[PDB]
């Protein structure tokens, strides 16, 4: 005989929630660099 | 220098530069290397008009200096010859997905059956070669080879029993086929070559490596072992055994005779490959546009 | 406005843009205690955005190279030794052209009369006692910067046009005429050729003797390159294919393609060195964008 | 032979190519199916 | 261009002591990228939880190397270096760097335990070693040797043949090569590579004897005759028992010849090993050189 095992994914929207202030963010000023190149250039901003 | 100017000779319409708007960023090949040209040396129709042969057309389109569309003003055209190791971005044009990462050559274009839709301007065309994968660049160079060693097999409509079965290629669930090639003199030559580097593999290989085959046969059993025995068994023309000898140590001459047969296979395989102009890095999700930061 | 007029706002721009790339503004506060000279460093600062070459420092016994000291602008040879006290050895292009079989025998002995020392004859004694020849001296850039002094200081360019110091009297690559050679269709076909340097063994029945070709192409594709040089040379190839075989010296092949470098079609002049009246017959190349790639070899 | 006859499994190409080695190596082997109505699927087996 | 990675998890004072010891470095990356996590970063997601040897030798051919600057706080900046420039890279593998030598990748040590460099979390950092051309072809050709002496039994000078083929001297620096026979931690398994070498070696001969009576265009330079000496010097006995006594297909001839002309290609990796820097000087001590990039 057999145990035929199968797994199935399912779309589920899925409710969060969370008490007030749980969690701070402490962050960075964007920071700006710029690559020169010679077609384009490319502006990268970074924020950590 | 690096800036090149074309304007047409021939007057266009509006269907034809909004053509050349939509045809931007396009890798075209011119072999002047002025600062002014005329029609007459942008592409490759110049060239295509002699026996349209593909080896022909591949080699002097090596020899040829490779630009980059830029900025279609009226009926000023410019070029940019690029720099090496710099980035790029290319409108691409052979029908491929064209996953990032890779390298990309610059082949001739294989004709298909509708007629270019780009432009044919009082018996001059835009011929743009195409930017493909070096696999299946590598891939056209083994199918010319093939063809040409069985040119060498002079038959009659087995020839064509085999270009039916060859020349229609799949690579990336795209169907491409190359006919027409009268296979000239100037392939024999390169085919020459190939035989003297398999002559040479023959030859120096040493003792080690054909006992390889029978020692794994004998040890192992697997799926790529299970068709190599069905090549190994369905020729077996030659297949001499230099039999009588010990793996004694003879180790530095067996060093120098796998170093000699690296070096012929690094022969044809300098045969076989072409130069990569263009690495991948970044794609756009439509596959149209892709960036590269390479030029050799 | 006037034609003129925009003409020096292109040329102040180039200058201005030569500017950025050498001086850098300094967003240090830079308060008012510092002497003026330091005070006038930090209003110019320097940075070495401005050569764009790449050169090395070199040591060298000053015996192996006689022709060069005096005649700026030579290729390079870097000659490795299994000696722990100078691991690398620097060679003349036309001391290793010495011992090249494509060299006449009046050009040869001219050369040897220049090179007639002890330490240069031991030194010519190892290069023919090693089995092949291409990787144990290699390729290794064009000579600037010459000392002459005990053990003698050498600059090399690795990349980049050939000049010490200041970008001025720009040297250029010297190569003997008898070893270079042009195989095309049209010699100096339309522009700007760039120069390769190839490798040649041969058997005379009993050793090795390498060649030294130097070739000048349009073709900058590698691959049309050894095309082009195997049909130049068949007959010697097949030989050799025989030979190698029955030999038993580790190597491979036949030859090997390196490339030198850019040059231009105008500047290709020929000419003539003397060292101690020797006078001898050069090709000398002017300006030299200096770049290497892989040696190809080719069986 | 016989039991890749039976368990009804093409042999991956009739002419060797490189995607021979892409094959072993691991690649998509099996050309995806050209009708598709559900989804995924997967069953995994175990002997009793 | 630069590159941030972000390390996932907690790092000691020895690891971050162990990254200012280790500020320049070669690092080989898969995505052309600018912020990369540390399950990303280095070999290790493509050796020993991939493919092995060719597929891995293919792969340090196509990533993208990218070196060491400067450590923050808990973060890397990794420049991605521009062909043609001048750059410096510390010397992490055993042989010394000098001037004016070609520099290339080459494979670790399979499974060594160096601490890995890094243990972080099942999870260890990998680098390829750089070293000087002529190396990297010796090393590729010792284990093409190991690799095919591997499988042969009775044999009884084994043990000391492995031995001389392990031991390699370069420079007087000595390295014995991990992958001796029988131990099999991790061998890279080269099987693949050897069985493509063989199936040349192999399928070779009748080929080019099937097509050296066609060869040339009836007046040769040298290819029926010393081409056929180099056939007769291997096989001077040819053709005695035939098998199938010459009925030949050309769909037969064709299917042989795609698939010799296939083996090529695959052992397209084991071809070339491409320069990645050449060094201009050495630092002293040999700590360091400032090399200029290519290709």
């Amino acid at each position: 005989a057999a145990t035929l095992v199968r797994t199935d994914n399912f779309d589920v929207e899925c409710l969060l929630y969370s008490s007030r202030a749980a969690t701070s963010i402490i962050l960075d000023d964007p920071t700006v660099t710029a690559e020169a190149k010679d077609i384009v250039t490319t502006y990268n901003f970074t924020q950590h | 220098m690096e800036t090149v100017y074309c304007t047409f000779d021939h007057k266009l319409s509006l269907s034809d530069i909004s053509t050349l708007c939509k045809l931007m960023n396009i890798v075209i090949p011119i072999p002047a290397h002025h600062h002014l040209i005329g029609s007459g040396n942008l592409g490759l129709y110049p060239i295509v008009s002699s026996n349209k042969d593909y080896v022909h057309i591949r080699n002097v389109l090596r020899t040829m200096v490779v630009t980059i569309l830029q900025k279609v003003e009226g009926n000023q055209l410019v070029l940019r010859k690029p720099m090496t190791g710099q980035q790029y971005a290319i409108k691409n044009t052979g029908p491929f997905p064209w996953e990032k990462g890779d390298t990309l050559t610059l082949i001739p274009p294989l004709s298909t059956h509708s007629e270019e839709k780009l432009l044919k301007l009082g018996d001059w065309e835009l011929t743009v070669p195409l930017v493909v994968p070096t696999a299946i660049a590598a891939e056209i160079n083994i199918r010319l080879l093939c063809i040409g060693l069985i040119a060498v097999h002079r038959e009659y409509n087995e020839m064509q029993t085999i270009i039916d079965e060859l020349c229609s290629i799949q690579y990336r669930d795209v169907l491409i086929k190359l006919p027409d090639i009268v296979n000239d003199k100037q392939s024999m030559y390169s085919m020459k070559t190939a035989c003297i580097s398999l002559s040479m593999i023959t030859a120096m290989a040493p003792d080690i490596v054909r006992t390889y085959i029978d020692r794994l046969t004998l040890e192992d059993h697997s799926m790529l072992l299970i068709k190599c025995q069905e090549l190994l068994s369905k020729r077996t023309t030659l297949s001499t055994q230099r039999c009588g000898q010990l793996h004694a140590t003879d180790i530095k001459d067996e060093l120098k005779k796998i170093k000699s047969v690296l070096t012929m296979i690094d022969q044809i395989n300098s045969l076989t490959n072409e130069k990569t102009y263009f690495v991948v890095c970044d794609v756009s999700a439509d596959n149209r546009m892709a960036t590269c930061i390479y030029k050799n | 406005m006037n034609s003129k007029s925009s003409a020096r706002a292109a040329i102040v721009d180039t200058v201005e843009a030569v500017k950025k790339r050498k001086y850098i503004s300094i967003e240090a506060g830079t308060l008012n205690n510092v002497v003026e000279k330091e005070r006038k460093f930090l209003k110019q600062f320097l940075s070495g955005r401005e050569n764009l070459r790449i050169a090395a420092r070199v040591f060298t016994p000053c015996e192996l190279l006689a022709p060069e000291l005096e005649n700026l602008g030579m290729l390079m040879y870097r000659f490795e030794t299994d000696v722990d006290n100078p691991k690398i050895l620097f060679v003349g292009l036309f001391f290793l052209c010495s011992n090249a079989f494509n060299v006449s025998a009046c050009v040869r002995t001219a050369l040897t009369t220049m090179y007639t020392n002890s330490m240069v004859d031991n030194v010519l004694s190892m290069i023919n006692t090693c089995k092949y020849l291409e990787d144990k001296v290699s390729l290794f850039g064009v000579t600037s910067l010459v000392s002459c002094g005990s053990s003698c200081l050498l600059s090399c360019v690795m990349q980049g046009n050939v000049y010490d110091a200041n970008k001025e009297n720009i040297h250029g690559l010297t190569v003997l005429k008898e070893i270079f050679l042009e195989p095309d269709w049209e010699p100096r076909q339309h522009s700007t050729q760039y120069v390769y340097v190839v490798h040649v063994y041969k058997e005379v029945l009993s050793k090795l003797q390498y060649g030294i070709y130097v070739v000048l192409t349009s073709f900058q594709n590698e691959d049309l390159v050894v095309d082009i040089l195997r049909q130049y040379f068949e007959k010697e190839r097949f030989l050799f294919l025989n030979y190698l075989i029955n030999s038993n010296t580790t190597l491979s092949y036949f030859g090997s393609v390196q490339r030198i470098g850019r040059c231009a079609t105008e500047d290709i002049k020929s000419g003539f060195l003397q060292y101690r009246g020797i006078t001898l017959p050069v090709i000398k190349l002017e300006n030299i964008f200096v770049d290497l790639s892989e040696k190809k070899v080719f069986v | 032979t016989w039991i890749r006859h039976h368990v009804g499994i093409e042999k991956p190409n009739p002419s060797e190519g490189e995607a021979l080695n892409i094959i072993t190596f691991g690649g998509i082997n099996k050309n995806p199916p050209s009708i598709l109505l559900h989804g995924q699927q997967a069953i995994c087996e175990v002997i009793l």
